């Protein structure tokens, strides 16, 4: 599996380094140096997004353009703090307006559709194009929880929490005080929520068959890029996640699915 | 010429009845403040009278001709022959202290009533008595003694002098010096230099008055005046609004980065970033500014200046801090008191205009002094807005010489700048903006001749003059003498109502021909 290779101590070291030099030497067609005007213009405009093309990135690091698609979550996250501390040597003041830099991944190679989404795409890094329908409004929702001992009055260290289930606290260092486990507001980390609807293009849905529809759910800077009613690109993971309610209705254990949206652009 | 002033001048009119006669500028009212402070303190009567220009002048002093004998005036009547003008008697003396220092000779030389408090120790070239008063020669050096108008050294120093003297000087006295030295420098009338050594005097004198010490100053109640020497930047009233204004709209900042044209707002934004200052807090009011903000920032911004360009961010200034919460600095008292004189909303009654400055300066009227720095605000906005208008849309042409700019009727915000000190500070601001972006070398040594609608119904328009800008100008202007004779030649119809003479008016008609007329003169 390419997830247990790219977890490696010394793999993920590695990967570190390519990246870190491709964004510090990275040539255009005139010799230019891309990303030191990208991050001139993200940290000039207050920004924590920083868009990489995939063409580039494939023709300076093959390797690494094979991996990416098939483990989107570990490389991403490696991409993420490579630029942060790209950022932060060439900006050292940027950790005031920012916490953390995000890589958009642009030009994936593969496209794909909305009714031809199977099993064979799970948790990988997929592009579809759709039409909005539906756009909740944003919402805080827990990052880090920072659970708390009633036992000693000690915090337990931050929890990261994830899109698909519910974390559940640790362990005290020595007053094994599960129960009482509180959380607190002060300390908490929350981010941006906003779960959009986008459904097949009216033009190119076939006559016979139906529009289909697949959630999407949207993060932090990514929140409110969207209008109900608008065509966009989108680029995200694709990702399982069980409803026993669904289950229940058609009588035969199925799963919902839904996509973590990372890149979206509108056309 | 007066060598003594404890002597010679206060205990000549402390048994008489004085009559003050104070020219509108901020220096010539903190001269009155401090002279009404020792009067007030010695129980001696005055009466002070507003006096505008050289027709009002002439008029106030027919008025009161008769009820006054001692006459003491600031900041006006040395440059000209009062005597011929005014036709005083023996009994009347005048007493004259006043910055300009192409000073009259007649005046200078004359023992009967003229009695110049001016300092004998500044740089002033005095010709030979015999050749002037006993013929060539005589007409040489009147050309190269009257050639230039540069101002000198402040009245409210000179006050201050005269209070230290007297030992009746308190902080409100020193307060009041300074504030005439800083306004004296933002008009930019006075050297580097000579700036440089009076702010090393008066902090000579502030270090001798708030004389700090462990458990005095301590147990010393808090709402005492307490004024301090700070090395602070060079931004303008940059603690009442935000920071963000304050650069986009000061005269050091705008220029050296160009503001006016958008790669000036890109080269701000990277200045911004450098110094590492999210964009929300820098627009903000600076009192509602995150803390650890404002921790070093006068460090960080000088350093991420120096980066951008920028060397001169720092400058010599003092403060003052008369309780819980009041707090200024020399400039923001400066450009309120200069709004406040000005105003074209309150142009009826502009009698109670020069009320309203003056009594802006006191400690009890802090309410007036808000309102002048709100229109100090304005009016650097609009400045700005003007300048960049004028710069962008190319309406100075170099007509010869000197360049030449004249302000549309239609043009927003004109008529704050029919007033003269308006119009000088646009005139300064717009050819050093028009310096730091212009390429030609040769038009970077210019003077510039700014015109305003004045008067619709006559026809007349103001017109002004400054030197030409330098790294280290002498701030001698020969526009006054240039501007007389082109009127003589073309025998145009023009007023020199204003005490600098590098101010005069001009009807439409005569503008084309005085001019040409200008442009052949100064070939
Ligand atoms: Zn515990």
């Amino acid at each position: 599996t390419v997830r247990e290779w790219v977890s490696m101590a010394a793999t993920r070291l590695e990967i570190y380094h390519r990246f870190k030099n491709f964004l510090r030497t990275h040539v255009d067609e005139h010799g230019h140096n891309v990303f030191k005007e990208k991050i001139s213009d993200m940290c000039k405009e207050n920004k924590e997004s920083l868009p990489v093309n995939y063409e580039d990135l494939a023709a300076r690091e093959h390797v690494l353009a094979y991996f990416l698609p098939e483990a989107p979550a570990e490389m991403l996250k490696i991409f993420d703090e490579a630029a942060k501390e790209v950022v932060l040597v060439m900006y050292p003041k940027y950790d005031r307006i920012a916490r953390e830099i995000h890589v958009r991944i642009s030009h994936l190679p593969l496209v794909e559709e909305l009714r031809s989404l199977r099993q064979l795409h799970l948790n990988q890094l997929i592009r579809t194009s759709g039409v909005v329908t539906c756009c909740t409004g944003v919402l805080p929702q827990l990052s880090m929880v920072k659970y708390n001992c009633n036992k000693c009055n000690f915090i337990l260290g931050p929890f990261f929490q994830s899109q698909n289930q519910e974390v559940r606290p640790g362990s005290c260092p020595e007053c094994q005080s599960f129960g009482p486990f509180e959380i607190n507001m002060e300390e908490t980390v929350y981010q941006n929520y906003q779960r959009i609807t986008i459904q097949e293009s009216p033009g190119k849905v076939a006559a016979g068959r139906l529009p289909r529809s697949k959630d999407a759910i949207l993060l932090a800077d990514l929140v409110d890029s969207c209008k109900p009613g608008d065509e966009i690109e989108l680029t995200g993971i694709y990702h399982n996640n069980y409803d026993g309610s669904l289950n229940t209705a058609n009588g035969f254990p199925v799963f919902a699915t839904v996509i973590l949206a990372n890149h979206i652009t509108k056309k | 010429f007066v060598s003594d002033l404890r002597k010679e001048f206060f205990d000549v009119i402390v048994t008489e009845r004085v009559l003050l006669l104070v020219a509108p500028d901020v220096d010539a009212l903190c001269a009155c403040k401090i002279l009404q402070a020792l009067f007030q303190c010695d129980h001696v009567q005055y009466t002070l009278v507003p006096v505008s220009g050289w027709q009002e002048l002439e008029t106030l002093f027919l008025e009161h001709k008769e009820q006054f004998r001692y006459f003491v005036l600031i900041n006006c009547g040395a440059n000209i022959d009062l005597l011929e003008t005014l036709q005083p008697q023996e009994e009347a003396i005048f007493y004259i202290c006043d910055t300009h220092r192409p000073i009259d000779v007649v005046n200078i030389y004359n023992d009967s009533q003229v009695k110049l408090l001016i300092r004998q120790d500044d740089d002033l070239e005095i010709p030979a008595y015999d050749d002037i008063f006993n013929e060539a020669r005589r007409r040489e050096i009147i050309f190269d003694y009257e050639q230039y108008e540069y101002h000198g050294t402040s009245s409210a120093m000179m006050m201050f002098e005269l209070a230290w003297i007297m030992s009746k000087d308190s902080n409100d006295m020193l307060w009041w010096a300074i504030v005439g030295l800083t306004d004296q420098w933002v008009q930019d009338r006075i050297t580097q230099m000579k700036y440089v050594t009076d702010v090393g005097t008066l902090q000579r004198h502030v270090s001798r008055h708030n004389h700090r010490n462990e458990d005095e100053e301590n147990s010393l109640s808090i709402d005492c005046m307490r004024i301090a020497f700070e090395y602070d930047l060079r931004l303008s009233l940059y603690q009442h609004w935000s920071l963000y204004e304050s650069i986009c709209n000061s005269c050091y900042t705008s220029a050296t980065l160009k503001l006016w044209s958008l790669q000036g707002q890109k080269k701000l934004q990277e200045f911004l970033a450098d110094m590492g200052m999210p964009l929300k807090q820098v627009k903000q009011k600076f009192n509602s500014m995150d803390i650890s903000l404002k921790e070093n920032l006068r460090e960080m911004l000088e350093e991420s200046a120096n980066k951008f360009g920028m060397k001169d961010v720092r400058v010599q200034t003092f403060s003052v801090q008369f309780g819980f919460k009041n707090k200024f600095l020399a400039s923001d008292i400066v450009f309120a008191v200069l709004s406040l004189l000005e105003n074209t909303e309150r142009d009826e009654k502009g009698t109670d205009n020069f009320i309203k400055a003056l009594d802006s300066l006191s400690r009890s009227n802090l309410d007036k002094l808000h309102t002048g720095l709100e229109m100090g605000k304005k009016l650097l906005c609009a400045i700005q807005q003007t300048v960049a208008s004028c710069i962008c849309t190319n309406l100075i042409l170099s007509q010869g010489p000197f360049l030449y700019c004249y302000l549309m009727e239609g043009t927003p915000d004109v008529k704050m700048f029919s007033n003269p000190i308006s119009l000088c500070l646009l005139c300064k601001y717009l050819l050093k903006s028009f310096v730091c972006s212009t390429k030609n070398k040769r038009c970077k040594l210019l003077p510039l001749v700014l015109a305003a609608p004045l008067d619709a119904e006559k026809g007349t328009v103001i017109m002004v003059g400054i030197p030409p800008e330098a790294e280290s100008s002498d701030k001698k202007n020969f526009f006054g003498r240039a501007f007389e004779k082109a009127a003589e030649s073309t025998s145009s119809r023009t007023l020199h109502n204003h005490f600098d003479m590098s101010i005069i008016e001009l009807r439409t008609e005569d503008r084309s021909k005085f001019l040409d007329a200008l442009i052949s003169l100064l070939s």
